[PDB]
Order: structure tokens, then C-alpha cells, then sequence
């Protein structure tokens, strides 16, 4: 008698996957769903990318001299080197972080004059710790004396309203003088007081002066504070010496992305995923490269591979 | 496993098939042939790729860092941003292989189906002229022709013109 | 499309058939006659609620305001809040895309079931009093009448009142 | 000659998605994230408190608009947009904890502290707590010197909550808007405020000098808190710009507390707030808002998910 | 219910079964006999086995407290804590009751689907020689004795042995 | 003459959870959630430090009561709610990041930082640190004036952490219960305590005047901390109120803190718990404590999961 016979196709080798139900179990074609493979470069083909060197990103608000190519750079993506510093004269920032958070997605920032004049007193106080040629100091700042040295700092108030249509970043510094005479030298003697307000701050700061060891050799701190101005708010400072006043507020330019890289920058390769070491390129849902992968990323997983059948059981003889 | 059909009792594959998941391969008087189908076989194919496209997706959402890698920042908000994050790992794990274990079982079972319906079509197609013997095979009650199994093939085997024939026996 | 039987071998369904999901539509000497069957149709219904009453659901889990629309939090918890607030939305959107596929999937794929257990139910029934011939159809091989069919609807139909009739005309 | 078994179908069917296939037609099918908004703030059956132009905060230290709202109960509590924590200019330092807890306090019951004073005023008021003429917070007491520039006295307050629930405790610390103010307000020299508990220890030294005029003042009062264990006892230490709780506060029970920018509605019923209404559904999911809160569907990102109800369609 | 067999139109189980899921109840002229079919009891029990080990599996990875019990953090860390906690328990809470309800669907279809595999190939053993009469029975059609069964069991029944003898039977 | 096939089924069954049906009963069905604790801390196998009166910060700084815990070592640490960090009164400031670090540490080894002291004392105690009469914090140095009203020398003190992992450092500041007694330990005029590495910049004034007494002690003193990294140099400069770190601390390995109110037991095994116990079990989820600690399964809201092990049970 005659027959005929239905049946599926097999191959020698397959691959083991796993199921609900059994484990390794062999199928006739499978796919990886975890990307293991890194870039180790930036890809930032048709980004505008500004990599910040030797500027730190807190820098390019105040301005010492390493920061001085980025007063007011334009970006889609930033890139922080281990490197970078946001300073010249030994100091701080207060709140950093939530700066640096602000800083990294702003798209870049756009200066603005705040239009104050000053009356009776310097202007014009530098420092060797910030070099451009012979003394300087931060660009956006003016670092406020007494007319003479000893001499009273006069009860100052200047207000600065925020007139255009987006909110604006306001900073400013309390100087913390390496001793007592250093203060009533530079701003003459009596307590000092700063108040900062506007409608959604208030808050008032006091000099600590006194001995640190030198950094950069200086023994004197600068600590940076700062806030954002809404749309037609104001803020006000008062002030009696011991202030480092803006020059300019910044506006921010628009959206980006910051990441912190140790790699260089690949203009040739395309990616919206990265890391430290790189960039992820991609199409799987998962990655097991970094779990601090920023961007839009796989999903971040534990395990080193999970296949995917693509194909059926595989039976062989 | 489900439906019985492969690794069931059908014995094996054919590794000389290259052309199809399923087919045919037939023993009569003329010779013995070998073709692939492509209906179930494409069938198959497209459950799978639809299977792909939805998970080869690109996640259009985007974060960026809460953390500092250069400079540490301070340490209890720290300490809350990694146990977030771990945590976060915890559910992508879990979900990663919980639907890839669950895709697996059902795209194994889905290639069990599609046999088992290619099997189910054919008897349905010869009628009383042939006969189950449990092996994913047909044998065939009448003399047949290679002309004859292209009729099965594409669908198209006529039985009331072999009825009788096939029946005596 | 698991089974075969819905937009498989079946061609298609029928518009005309208001009171049922599965049904029967019989041709013999007095007429031609249609009626949903109940059984299975209720059947597959039961199944489909039960799936609903599991999630129309409502979860008893009250949240609180961690945040602020009128004074904006500080700046660096906000963004902490905001970035977890994220990431649960990245797990529930996944969650709910694939919950819903996956019920889907198991929809669509318990009514294929629930014809082919109607079809290889009353095959059952027949023995060998009729034929399949592959569109989701029984000819049978002896003449029948109107109460007849009525009793293969509400499985009463005895074969072996009929078997020897039927079966010389095979 | 024959009988045929086959299901329905229907001529226009809706489209779902599969683990297997896009935009497959099914018979019938169910919307499962909601998108529908209620424009108001569903509060049938709830004991509903709108703050209106008083501050959550204000509730505590009771400025003029709060004065309707120094002792109230809700289950529902709204916050608005024009609502006002101050009158004397000043911040609450810890703002939003303090916010956090009192919107799920069900709201407060005020209890007298017990302080009394020798050789001191305690009736300080200000032109910017407007009653009729010059007041203050209610709830608190200004400590002055007895005559202008005289010296304020070292003093130490303390309590004891002997309820059997945790109480909340406020004080100010007062910054002249001169140091001649301050001086002429507490006498010159040094001040120093301590507060001490169990759990609890702390110090402030006022700041006083030039601000810009807020409601013509130009002083600050910076309002700082503590919750008080049952049996536990506050200390204060101070010698003047120290301004005084006289009542405590206790949390009623348990609440909600929302911020919305729509009318009050007694009418219908939700249990899922934001600031543009109730999410009122059965629905898993919801599309709506974010930052919804009470007992709501989860937020996912998508606009729509359907849930097939019925079986594969296939027409003619 | 997916297959038909269990609850379906096999009316119920046999209680006195003990030694397996699936089994033979047969009746012929010498007398009544029971046992229990090992090859696709087996093969159920192995997948059940292989979903519980998927789940009794111990997660390798180690939490510490962000949180005190005995001097409470401030308030605001606090909070977000919570909230991200209680965020947490939604979803595993989620996950563990979606996970518990999938798999349950699919092993009672695990076993409706080996019963009908039991079936399905036993009925293609036995060719022509009997008849589904549709309670999960075949009425055979020629006298069998109870080394006829056992052949049927260890699936070594031959067909045309029978065959013409069962046939015409049938007529 | 007739063969039949057929499943299994017993009397009585057990109700579970499908997709698409409730309370349907299988043959067998297993337990997913833990529900069982063991009422004791399973410490088997681990190096365990119970700190009893200790308080996990006084480790650091060294109050009689954590004499015996200077220099520990554990895989398991266990902190009690009789637990004090402090013998003369005042607070760490940043106390829970630094519980943190401490409790995943794995003990801590001691190095001295190698400070000597010029033309002042080096001596000072206090009757609230009972040894046998007067003492100090044992790993810090109570620096005083040589004599009382005397001038405190302006210092500068640094320290370059050299070996090869980070070195936690502490220090604290005294605030004096009256400016006299400020001046009287450490002479008169404005103190400042200053505080740098790479990394870190602070600066500190005492606040002198009255607190109540605690421990009959009218002043406070409040610890700082922070961690020096591999190769840099904290310095200190100070012209009084400054409490000195006699010795460093380096973190030995790794552990797990836990906080407990129960029995330890060397018997059982445990990884997972909490203050009410460990949770043993090998369940995926458990709805014991929402705030277990270690490798524990994953808390959810359900008193119970079941998973069929069995088939569906039709029985007679
Ligand atoms: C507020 O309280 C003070 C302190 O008791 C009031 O008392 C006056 O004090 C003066 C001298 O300090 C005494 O001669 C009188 O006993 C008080 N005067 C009067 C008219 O009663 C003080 O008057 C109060 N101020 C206001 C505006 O009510
Ligand atoms: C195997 O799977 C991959 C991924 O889907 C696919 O690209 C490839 O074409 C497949 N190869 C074969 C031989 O089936
Ligand atoms: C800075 O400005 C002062 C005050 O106008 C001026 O007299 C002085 O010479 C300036 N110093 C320098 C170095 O330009
Ligand atoms: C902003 O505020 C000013 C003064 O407070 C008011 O007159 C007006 O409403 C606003 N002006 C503009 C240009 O937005
Ligand atoms: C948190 O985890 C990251 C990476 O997962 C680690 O590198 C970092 O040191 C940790 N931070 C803290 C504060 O423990
Ligand atoms: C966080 O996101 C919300 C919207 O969900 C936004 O309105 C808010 O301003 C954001 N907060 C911060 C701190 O960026
Ligand atoms: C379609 O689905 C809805 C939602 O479950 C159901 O209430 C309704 O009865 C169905 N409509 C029809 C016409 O069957
Ligand atoms: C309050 O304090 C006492 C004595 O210190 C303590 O023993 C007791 O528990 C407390 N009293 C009440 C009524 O709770
Ligand atoms: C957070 O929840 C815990 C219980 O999980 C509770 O005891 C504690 O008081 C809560 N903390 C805050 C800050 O609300
Ligand atoms: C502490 O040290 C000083 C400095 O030499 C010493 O003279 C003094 O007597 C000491 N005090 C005690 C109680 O040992
Ligand atoms: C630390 O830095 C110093 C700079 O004098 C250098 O000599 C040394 O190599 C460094 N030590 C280590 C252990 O890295
Ligand atoms: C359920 O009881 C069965 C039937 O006797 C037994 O085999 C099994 O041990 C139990 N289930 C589990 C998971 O142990």
C-alpha cells in the first residue's frame, strides 16, 4: 500500500532556552533579549554637544577663568569630565546637586545684564586665584569693596525684576574672610548681614570669618547660593559688605541631556542611550551594561542573557 | 507538548527540509517526494514575527541622573536613590524573565498547533479513502499517482472520484 | 486561530445569528432552520466575566501628596520624587500593554476552543451515521427530519436506531 | 443532507492587539485605561474643610484669614492656590513635612500649653495681623520686655503631653528688622533660644537687620515645629525674639488633603483627587493625571487599551 | 476546559485510582480491571515540577534598612520613603496575585491537554476495531481478553489481527 | 466489550484562583506567601555584635556603655531600643547616613590619628562620662585652655589618611551651658572651628548659654563627621569648643544592621529580618513585615496566593 506523510522541519544543533515549565530546552532558532554589548565612545552624530574640559558645569554660571568659552554655550547633550572644576577661589556651592540637575537638561544658558550700578564703593576686587592677566575674578560677578581699605560698606539694596517670559537662575556668593581683620580691611568693621529675598525666598546669611588653611593660597571661602526667579517676580539684596554680586542672570536655552563620560565623543555613530563608559546601542528591551545607563535605555536587568524561541521544539534522532 | 503533534506522535523532524517549517513527504508507486508547505509554514513565521516586533520596540521614555559619579552626593539621599534603584532592578528582572519563560511556552506551543491543524486539514480533506496509523502518516487505501498527492498538496484531492475504490480494501 | 476552527476551516460566521454565539444552520427535506446552542455559548460568556470581574476590580491602596503644584518642593527631592514617579509609570505602562495583549490573546483563543469542543461533541454523537467533510459540516447519510435535528441539538439523537440505514448508503 | 454548527459575527467590529498580531478585528471589546475627567471635587458623604484664602499652615499659628479654621475636622481637606500661611512676614522652616502631616491629621484639636508670665508683656502685636487695629497670630504669644530697651529676663518654659497622642508644637524665632529694633523690643545684648526634648534638640540665634518691607514690615518670623511623644515634655530656654505657642495642637484622626483649582461637588461620589477634579471609574488604569491621589486606577502613558470581549471576527 | 476532556465529556474522575492521574478501567469477558498509565502520569507531574521550581527559586539579592524604628527619620525623607515603598508593594502585589492566576489557568489546561493525549493516541492505535462513543470510551468491537488490554496498555496492539473479525461486526 | 480512560479526583479538594474563574477546585494546590514567623534572630553561622546599651554612633566616639564595642567585628549587627550613642548630652548631626554606613560596615578597626597637643590641656572630663569618676569619650580628646580664662591658641591639626581605604572622621563641637563657661574652658572672645579636605569645607560657632540639664550637664556637644578618602588630608583649625578625634575609623568588611526587639538564636538559619524576627522560608513573597531586611522574599498585601500543583477535581 501507498502513503503520505506531514511533518517539521529539525536541525543538528540548536539552542537551549527556557519556558514556563522546563528548563533548557532546545528549539530550532533563538534570539538574544539583552544587550551585552557596549560603545565605548560618546555617539553623538547630529547632537549639538558641548563637552565641558576642564570647565565644571557649576562654573559656567559663575565664571572662572576655565569656563570662560562657556559663559554661554547652546546644547542637546553635555558631557562633565572628572577634571572639571566650578571654581577659582577656594569656595562652594550650596545645593550643588539640584544645580547641577537644573544645569544638565537646561539646553544651555542665555546671560542676561541684571543693570546694577553701584555708588561709592569698588567694583573691581580680584584675586590671584583667578588668572587671566595678573588678578581677576569670576566674570559674571562683582566682587564689592569699600572704597578704601577700613572704610564703612554702606546699607546697600539692589532689585532685579525677572521681565521676560521664562524663569531666571540668580546667584550670588557670601564671602568668609581668612580672619577678622581681612573682613573690616576689605569691608570695614561691625556685624555683617546679607538678606536675599523675592516672593517664593527668603532667607539671610553671615560671614564667618577666620583662619582656613590656604587653598590655591587663599584663606578666605566664597560660598555660592542661588535661586530661580519667576516670571515677574523680583528679588531684592541687602547688604552691608561681604558680597559677591551677579552681573548677569542666566536663562535657560531650551532641553538636553547631561551625562558624566570618560570616553571621547563619536560624531559618526547615533545613540540615546549612555553611560560613563559609553553609549548603548540597541534595539532589545533589556541591557545588563549599567545600571546607571541615562537616556532612553533598555530596561536595566540582573541576568547576562534571556533567549527569546524563534523557532519550534527541535527534534532530532 | 500541548497538542500532541510534535515530539508527540510525530517521531521527528527532517533535516533535509530547508525549505518550510512543514510539508510533505510521500512513498507511492512512482517515487518518493519531498515539498515544504507554505501556508501553515508562513503562518507560523508571522505569529513569531509579531511576537518580535513587539518586544524589538523602542521605549520612547527618557531619564537622566538623580546620582553623581565625579563627586558623591550626600550620603541618606543616596542611600534612598539606590535602594530605589535596586528595587527598580528587582521588577525589570523579574518581569525580563518571567515574559520570556511565558513567550517561550507559547511560541512552542503555538509550532505544536500549526502542525497539528496542517495533520487535522489533510484527514479532513481524504475522507474515508485512507486511514490514521499514529505516526503523522496516511496510508492510502487506492493506488495514487504523483499528480494525485500535488491535488492533496494544494488542496484540491477530489474523493467521491476514489470512493469505491479504495474501500473494498 | 490556536484550534482551527474560527477562521480556520469554519469560513466564516454568521450575521444573522442574534440570540448565541455558536449555533447550528441544518438543511434536509421540510426546510432550512437555525437556533444558537445555549450550553456553550453561556460557556464561553462565564469565562469571559469571570476575566472582567478580575479586573474592574478596584484596588482599596490610598496615596498621599508627596509633592507640591503651588510651592514647589526643594529642588533635589523633587527631582528624586519625579524620577521614582517615573519609573512606576514606565512599570505600570508595561504592565497594562501586556496584561492586555495577554488576555487578549487568551480571548480570541478561548473561542476557538469552545467551537471545536460544540463541532467534535456532536461528531461524537454521530458515530458513524455521517461524515466530515471539513467546512465545520456534517452530511448525513440518511434522510432526517426536523425533530430529529432537535435531537441532536438537546443530545438525544440515537444512532444505532439509524446506524444500518446510513451505512449501506456509504 | 447535511447540519452545519458555526458562531456569530458582526459587520464592523473593533480592532485590538494580541502577544501575536496588531489591529485584529474582534466581535466586541472594552476600553480599560479611563480618559474622563469629572471637573469638580467629588465630596458626597465627606466632611469637607476648602482652606480658601487660609493656609494649611495658618491653621497652626493663626493669622486673621485662619481664623475660622483654628480647631476644624474633615475627612476631605482642600488647599488653594490663594491660600496664605502668614501674615507677619516669615517662612515655616520644614514647610512641607509640616504640610504632609496635617493634611492627613483629620484635621485638629487645640489645646492651652499652660505658660504664664511674670515682669514681661505678651500682648506685642503688629498693623500686619489686622483684627480691628493691631493684632496677632492667635495662637501664639509675642514676648516683649516690659518697657523699651529694658532687659528681658532669662526664661524657661516647659510642657508635658500627658494626652495619650502625639502632640504638635510650634514657636518662632522673631528677626528684628534692626538691631536697634531688636534691642528696643528684648534689650541689647546676646540672644540665644534653645528647645530641647527627648527626641529633640536644638538652638537659634536671631539675625537681626535690614529686609526689604513685606506688608510693611521689615522683620521676619521664621516658625519652626516638633511632634511631642505622649509623656514626653518641651523645654524652651530663651531670652527674648522668642515668639510663643499658647496651644497645642492634636491630630483629629485620618484625612485626605488635596490641592485643586475646581468647585466642591456634594453630589457625586469619588475616592481619586488632582488639582482639575475626581477621577470617578472602575477602569484598572487611568490617563488622565500623574499626580492623582486617594484610591486611583494606575497612571500609564498610553491613551487607549482594549480588552477583547469577544471572539475573532470574521465576516462574508 | 481549553481541551474538552477533563470536566468535559469525560463525566468525572475515578477516587479510587491511587496510583497515578491518568489510567484504564476496562471491562471484557474475564472480569474488571484498574491501573494507572505511568508514561503520561509522569509527564504532567514533570511539568508542575518544572513551573514550582521556577517559583521556590530564592532571589540572591540583599536590601538594607533606609529606615528606623526606633528614632524616627525626618519627616519629608521619610514620606518619600513610604511612598515608595507602598509604590513597591502595588506592584509585587500585582505581579504575585497575576502570576498565581496565569499559571493556575495553565496547569489545569496542562492536564485537560495530556488526558486528551491519552485519548487522541490510543483511538489511533486501535484503527478501525472500536468506536468513540463519547464519555471518554471504546466500545470494541471483537471479544478481547486480558492480554489483549495489557497490549493496548504498553501500546503494542496490533491492528490486523483483528481487523475483518471486528468489521463486519460492525455490520 | 469496552475500554475506558480516566483522571484521578479526591473527595475533598482545594479552592484557587484562575485567570478566568474564582474558587475553583483542583486536587492539590501549594502556599505562595509566607505567613510564618520565627520569633528570634537567626544567627547561625554569623558573626554577630548584639550592642545592647551601646548605641551604634557611640562606637565611633566611645561613652563607657560601648566600651567593649571600640573595635568590633560582624557579619550581623543588632541594635537595640535601649541603645545610647552619647554619654554627656547632644546629637550627630546627619546621625541616620551615618547608622547607614556603621550598619553595613562590618565592624570597625581603630587607628590613631596621630595628634599631639602644645602648651594646652588635653585632659578635660566630665561626671557624666562614668568610668571610675570623671572621664571622656574614649576615642576623643577634650581640648582645654591650660588654665581657666586663659587663651586658647589658635591650631591647625591635619591628618592624610593613608592607608588604602576611606577613613570615617568624627569630631565634635561644644556649646557651653553659659557664655562664662565658655570663656572660663577656652578663654573669651569668638570661637570658629573650621574643617577642610578635598571634598568638604565647614565651619562652626559654638552657641554657649542655658539648655535644661540633662545628665546634669547645662551644654551640649554635637558631632560631625564625614570620610576622608584614600590620600587626602583632613585639617582642623579651632581656638576652642573643639572636641578632638583621638582615632580614626576603617570600615572592616561587610554586614548586615538590623534592629530588634527579640532573642538571638546560633540554632536556626536565617537571612531575612526584622525587628519581630527572621522570616525562613523559601516562598517567593511573604506578608509578614513590610520592612524585612536581607535576602527575603517580596512583601504583598495578600494574607494568601495558592498555586495548583494538582488538575481540576470533578469528583462523584
Ligand atoms: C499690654 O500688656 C502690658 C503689660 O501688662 C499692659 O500693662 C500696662 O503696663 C503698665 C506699665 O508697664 C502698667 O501701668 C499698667 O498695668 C498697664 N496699662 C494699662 C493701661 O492697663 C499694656 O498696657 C498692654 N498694652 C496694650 C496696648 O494693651
Ligand atoms: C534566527 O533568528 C534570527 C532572529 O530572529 C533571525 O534574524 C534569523 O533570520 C533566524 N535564522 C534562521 C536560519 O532561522
Ligand atoms: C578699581 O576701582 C577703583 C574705584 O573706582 C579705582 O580707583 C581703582 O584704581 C581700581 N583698581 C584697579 C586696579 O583698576
Ligand atoms: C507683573 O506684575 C506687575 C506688578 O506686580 C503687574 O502690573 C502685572 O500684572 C505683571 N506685568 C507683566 C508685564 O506681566
Ligand atoms: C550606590 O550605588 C552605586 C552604583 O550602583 C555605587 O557606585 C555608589 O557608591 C552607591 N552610593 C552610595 C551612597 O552608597
Ligand atoms: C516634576 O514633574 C512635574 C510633573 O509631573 C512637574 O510639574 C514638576 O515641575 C517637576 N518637578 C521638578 C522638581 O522638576
Ligand atoms: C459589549 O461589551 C460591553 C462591556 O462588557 C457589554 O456590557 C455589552 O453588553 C457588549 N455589547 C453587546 C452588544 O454585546
Ligand atoms: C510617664 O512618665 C512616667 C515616669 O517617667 C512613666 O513611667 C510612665 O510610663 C508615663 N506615664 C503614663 C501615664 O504614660
Ligand atoms: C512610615 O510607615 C511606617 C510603617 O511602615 C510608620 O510606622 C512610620 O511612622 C511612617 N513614617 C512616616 C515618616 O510617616
Ligand atoms: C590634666 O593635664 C594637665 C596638663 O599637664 C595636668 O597638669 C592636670 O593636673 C591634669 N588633670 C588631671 C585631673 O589629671
Ligand atoms: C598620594 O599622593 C601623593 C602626592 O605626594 C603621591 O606621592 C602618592 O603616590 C599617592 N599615594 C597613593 C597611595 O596613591
Ligand atoms: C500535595 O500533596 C500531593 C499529593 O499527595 C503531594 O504529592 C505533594 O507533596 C503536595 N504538594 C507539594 C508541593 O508538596
Amino acid at each position: 500500500g501507498d502513503k503520505i506523510c506531514l511533518g517539521h522541519h529539525a536541525v543538528s544543533n540548536g539552542t537551549k532556552v527556557n519556558t514556563l515549565t522546563e528548563r533548557g530546552v532546545e528549539v530550532v532558532n533563538a534570539t538574544e533579549t539583552v544587550e551585552r554589548t557596549n560603545v565605548p565612545r560618546i555617539c553623538s552624530k547630529g547632537k549639538r554637544t558641548v563637552d565641558l574640559g576642564q570647565c565644571g558645569l557649576l562654573g559656567t554660571i559663575t565664571g572662572p577663568p576655565q569656563c570662560d568659552q562657556f559663559l554661554e554655550f547652546s546644547a542637546d547633550l553635555i558631557i562633565e569630565r572628572r577634571e572639571g572644576s566650578d571654581v577659582c577661589y577656594p569656595g562652594k556651592f550650596v545645593n550643588e546637586e539640584a544645580l547641577r540637575q537644573i544645569l544638565r537638561e537646561s539646553g544651555g544658558i542665555d546671560k542676561e545684564t541684571m543693570g546694577f550700578t553701584y555708588s561709592g564703593i569698588r567694583t573691581n576686587g580680584t584675586t590671584s586665584a583667578c588668572r587671566r592677566s595678573g588678578s581677576s575674578f569670576y566674570a559674571e560677578m562683582k566682587w564689592l569693596l569699600s572704597n578704601t581699605d577700613n572704610a564703612a560698606f554702606p546699607q546697600m539694596t539692589k532689585s532685579y525684576k525677572n521681565t521676560r517670559k521664562d524663569p531666571a537662575l540668580i546667584i550670588w556668593g557670601i564671602h568668609h574672610s581668612g580672619s577678622t581683620t581681612e573682613q573690616t580691611k576689605l569691608y570695614g568693621s561691625g556685624n555683617k548681614l546679607i538678606t536675599v529675598g523675592s516672593s517664593n525666598y527668603q532667607q539671610s546669611f553671615v560671614p564667618s570669618p577666620g583662619a582656613r588653611p590656604q587653598v590655591n593660597g587663599q584663606s578666605g571661602r566664597i560660598d555660592f547660593h542661588w535661586l530661580i526667579l519667576n516670571p515677574n517676580d523680583t528679588v531684592t539684596f541687602s547688604f552691608n559688605g561681604a558680597f559677591i554680586a551677579p552681573d548677569r542672570a542666566s536663562f535657560l536655552r531650551g532641553k538636553s541631556m547631561g551625562i558624566q563620560s570618560e570616553v571621547q565623543v563619536d560624531a559618526n555613530c547615533e545613540g540615546d542611550c549612555y553611560h560613563s563608559g559609553g553609549t548603548i546601542i540597541s534595539n532589545l528591551p533589556f541591557q545588563n551594561i549599567n545600571s546607571r545607563a541615562v537616556g532612553k535605555c533598555p530596561r536595566y536587568v540582573k541576568q547576562e542573557s534571556l533567549l527569546l524561541a524563534t523557532g519550534m521544539k527541535n527534534v532530532p534522532e | 507538548g500541548l497538542f500532541g503533534a510534535i515530539a508527540g506522535f510525530i517521531e521527528n523532524g527532517w533535516e533535509g527540509l530547508i525549505d518550510g517549517w512543514y510539508g510533505f513527504r510521500h512513498q507511492n508507486a512512482q517515487g518518493e517526494g519531498t515539498a515544504a508547505d507554505y501556508k501553515s509554514t508562513q503562518s507560523a513565521i508571522d505569529q513569531i514575527t509579531g511576537k518580535l516586533n513587539r518586544l524589538i520596540e523602542k521605549t520612547n521614555q527618557q531619564f537622566e541622573l538623580i546620582d553623581n559619579e565625579f563627586t558623591e552626593v550626600e550620603r541618606q539621599i543616596g542611600n534612598v536613590i539606590n535602594w530605589t534603584r535596586d528595587s527598580m532592578t528587582e521588577v525589570w528582572s523579574y518581569n525580563a524573565e518571567l515574559l520570556v519563560a511565558m513567550e517561550n511556552q507559547h511560541t512552542i506551543d503555538l509550532a505544536d498547533s500549526e502542525m497539528n491543524k496542517l495533520y487535522e486539514r489533510v484527514k479532513r480533506q481524504l475522507r474515508e479513502n485512507a486511514e490514521e496509523d499514529g505516526t503523522g502518516c496516511f496510508e492510502i487505501f487506492h493506488k495514487c499517482d504523483d499528480d494525485c498527492m500535488a491535488s492533496i498538496r494544494n488542496n484540491t484531492y477530489d474523493h467521491s472520484k476514489y470512493r469505491e475504490e479504495a474501500i473494498q480494501n
